């Protein structure tokens, strides 16, 4: 991936693991931090010290819920992997690796939920006016995105997909409650806690839901080989729309999450 | 005189009320159904109790402290609801009724589990009117650490991990209990005298009884639950005896308050002591 | 009462009689006459002319939308009870009479729904400057509640029950979307029409709401003999509930409608 | 005009994405996907062009025509996913994919119908800017005139109710397809004519065009099909088919000669086009 982007998830990366010390008892702490690790990364956490970082403030008051949201994201992981026995759900072909029993995993995603809001309601700075207010607001659009009507909503309906049945249609909208509402969570919450108004963070807000449900079709494209670029360029559009009005360096940078620059790499790659 | 079933009774009807209320049914209707079939079952709403009577008991009301109260409720519900499940405990029925993955299978249990346990931080967090914005992210706070890996979770890890042990002492059966019970007691009389206008001191006192209750929630429920425990390391000798000297200890910490305002508690633990289940 | 509310029915009918003359081409008219009386009346069209009169309305301003509200409810009636051929929707308990083949009855509701617009946008009167912003604002409301969130909605997961095994918590919010949600629209929209202000519809419109789940939740009593009287008073209580800030025989006589 | 099927291209490329804004998936999903499955298909979108083309005819713009463009093409989708259906002419496929209820049940694309049609009035409703509220519930009403037992709807009944026999004279079948056909076509070119602020002579003279091609279209067809069960030629015979398109087609022009003759280009180029194609 992109240089930039990279180095935003290893600093979110670094934050995580000075969070979580693995310490007594290590049956609980073990797994916890295993499994926070195990989970894939999410550009709804990088989005949210980007878009911080895009309207002025220090993507160092965004470290917090940037933790935040992966955590939830991988409590949903971890529970999206459990092995239930009921044949309630689909096995999803790809089977993946487990260190630990279905008990723990259960449990660990349930603690590592509320520590995304324990590091939020602890980042609170007293030298900070507005910060209750602002931490506040971006609890609520986390609870939010992973609640109900979030990404539960998407991984419910997820397990409706059948393999090479199932229309374009169904699977964007899979996508958009699975993952583009915790990328527009990110977004949104980067734009908050940098100050920018209404204005910016609705519009950053639209941005990360088209670029999550993007993102999300891109890696659904791997089980139902039908990808069109029909799809991929509506919400590449619908995205980039979003953005204009942000001019200069780090609007680039945002830009390019999208929309990859043009690289000798690729053309050389082709050649 | 104080009626405490008549009190307790009261405030059940208004929780039930407002969990009815803010837990509705909408699309997906499974996910939601799911929800409602584990929370709105009644009970005696322990927690929610708590919390309200922790709030009005400094000085704020019972409408601050709802929302509060319901996300107690919401968590010790999913908490139960992921408990049942196969890979857990294993229970085909609760309350004499189907568990909830009997009867929505479990991919529904584990997710509308998972939605009560978001819901309860959404809920705190939107729908408390009548304390500062501070005040409720500290509360949001300590309901996370009385639910995580230093409060309800790692009791229960600390419990299935721990299930083919054989020296386990006071120690780890304090650990457990405190954890799996007393962590989520404590949150929630903690949620409520800090949403009351709770001055520290109060908060502190409040937090120690809450904890004495919750080992109390345990102690004599084995003598509740048997008829590892505590009667196998001390027999009913010295067992009925540990639940008195808690059951001393939580309410001397309500001496510091004027004992007409303290009764709801006073009584929230002799009930709490006294019960058969 | 019953008298109030039996002459409110039989106005509603009156006017559709006088809005739907059979005439050439028969084929068209005939049918279209027919199945918009062979539907059962909806409490959602009552609801409208009350609503507008408990404000303050005279009752014909009002008319069409009740009218329109009937003729939605008529079409989905129509098309809900059709004989499909691929068992997609199971046949209703009582199977109704079908006296028209199925395309002369799919055709036909496809022509009552927008008859119901017709006649809206035919009632404003150029001579009553508020008419434009009122009708329009309930052709809104009419076509919201008769579509895909709506309505349709309802009758779409109403096909999901299963007689004697489902729970309350599912039937009711069926009726919700099947009824109640037109219902809301019906007393709303005479709360418009009768010059309302705002927090007087939004509480007619919650009362509609509430009293059109619990008529359907009597409608589906026969099939899940589960009838609580628990769910029953829950929903009153938010129905009367919205009505005090009203109080009189309308904060009341609407009383007699969740009787 | 120089290239007409480069404006209609232009023209059909804004409306498919105003449609695909539109009418979002959301719960209840089957319901949705089945309204988008037949919607969001593509095709000519005349409708839609003749909507905004006349919109624009009379001095509007296309913002202000775009939602009742997209209400004439959630009815035109409509009636052909009921059109589809077993007890209507009982089709499996449609441009090569399985029709609607062959996709979803019957159930599904009945209500999914029912749902685009009663989206189409919301629609132009709840979303048409540029206009004075009596001016929309005013359209609002020419599209139910169009689409009813006066328009498409009774075109659709008279056909199927006389499938069944043979002395259906001249005045029958055009009964037939000026309600099947042109109905529509005059809701579509009044509904943008009226948006764009047009005089009643002048959504006079559009009706008349719109009802001109639509029967146009119906006589072509039946022409084209002997070339290359009453049918023009088996009633006038194909010469006098001939005849008479080119008289439609001439009178469809005419209506057309006092707006600026920029405007009224794509309009005339259609006409032609509906006269001369090949299919
Ligand atoms: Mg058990
Ligand atoms: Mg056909
Ligand atoms: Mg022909």
């Amino acid at each position: 991936m992109q240089p930039y982007w990279a180095a935003i998830e290893a600093d979110i990366e670094r934050y995580l693991k000075k969070s979580i010390t693995i310490r007594p008892p290590e049956t609980v702490f073990g797994p916890m931090h295993h499994l926070t690790f195990a989970a894939p990364a999410t550009a709804a956490s990088t989005l949210c010290l980007a878009a911080c970082e895009l309207v002025g403030g220090d993507r160092s008051q965004a470290m917090a819920a940037a933790a935040a949201i992966h955590l939830v994201h991988a409590a949903a992981y971890v529970h999206e992997h459990l092995p239930l026995t009921d044949g309630s759900r689909p096995v999803s072909k790809p089977a993946i690796q487990h260190k630990y029993g279905p008990n723990v995993e259960l449990l660990t995603g349930d603690g590592i939920v509320p520590f995304g809001f324990e590091l939020l309601a602890g980042s609170v700075d007293p030298a900070r006016t507005d910060d209750p207010d602002r931490i506040l607001r971006v609890i609520i659009e986390i609870s939010r995105a992973g609640g109900p009507e979030g990404m539960i909503s998407g991984l419910h309906r997820e397990e409706e997909i059948v393999d090479g049945n199932t229309s374009l249609d169904f699977i964007e909208y899979v996508c958009k409650k699975k993952y583009g509402e915790m990328h527009a969570c990110g977004a949104a919450c980067g734009a908050i806690l940098g100050g920018a108004a209404e204005e910016e963070i609705q519009k950053l807000r639209n941005f990360g839901l088209y670029q999550g449900t993007l993102r999300g079709m891109m890696e659904m494209k791997n089980s139902h080989q039908l990808i069109d670029e029909n799809i991929i360029g509506k919400l590449k559009e619908l995205a980039l729309e979003e953005l204009g009005g942000f001019h200069g360096k780090n609007a680039e940078l945002m830009s390019s999450l999208v929309a990859e620059p043009s690289l000798y790499a690729a053309h050389h790659h082709h050649h | 005189m104080f009626d405490f079933d008549g009190y307790m009774l009261r405030k059940a009807k208004s929780v039930n009320k407002a969990l009815e209320a803010a837990v509705q049914m909408k699309e997906p209707l499974k996910i939601h159904e799911s929800m409602r079939y584990s929370l709105l079952a009644g009970g005696k709403r322990v927690r929610p109790m708590l919390c309200i009577a922790a709030c009005e008991l400094v000085g704020g009301d019972e409408s601050t402290a709802m929302p509060a109260a319901c996300a107690v409720e919401m968590i010790h519900t999913m908490s139960l609801m992921h408990d049942d499940l196969p890979c857990m405990d294993n229970d085909d029925l609760r309350r004499g009724k189907p568990t909830n993955h009997m009867a929505f299978g479990e991919s529904v249990a584990v997710l509308a589990g998972d939605a009560l346990l978001s819901f309860a931080f959404e809920h705190v967090a939107a729908a408390t009117k009548g304390a500062p914005p501070e005040r409720i992210v500290r509360v949001l706070g300590e309901l996370a650490v009385s639910i995580g890996s230093e409060g309800l979770v790692a009791g229960q890890v600390v419990d299935v991990c721990s299930e083919g042990m054989a020296e386990v002492g006071l120690d780890h059966l304090e650990f457990i209990h405190h954890h799996k019970t007393a962590a989520l007691l404590q949150g929630s009389v903690v949620l409520g005298a800090i949403l009351g206008g709770g001055k520290e001191e109060e908060v502190a006192k409040l937090r120690k009884f809450a904890n004495c209750i919750g080992l109390l929630f345990q102690v004599v429920d084995d003598i509740l639950d048997v008829t590892t425990t505590y009667p196998k390391l001390i027999g009913v000798e010295k067992s009925k005896e540990f639940a008195d000297r808690l059951n001393r200890e939580a309410q001397e910490q309500l001496l510091h308050f004027h004992p007409h305002r303290a009764a709801p508690l006073i009584a929230l633990a002799n009930y709490i002591a006294y019960r058969d289940n």
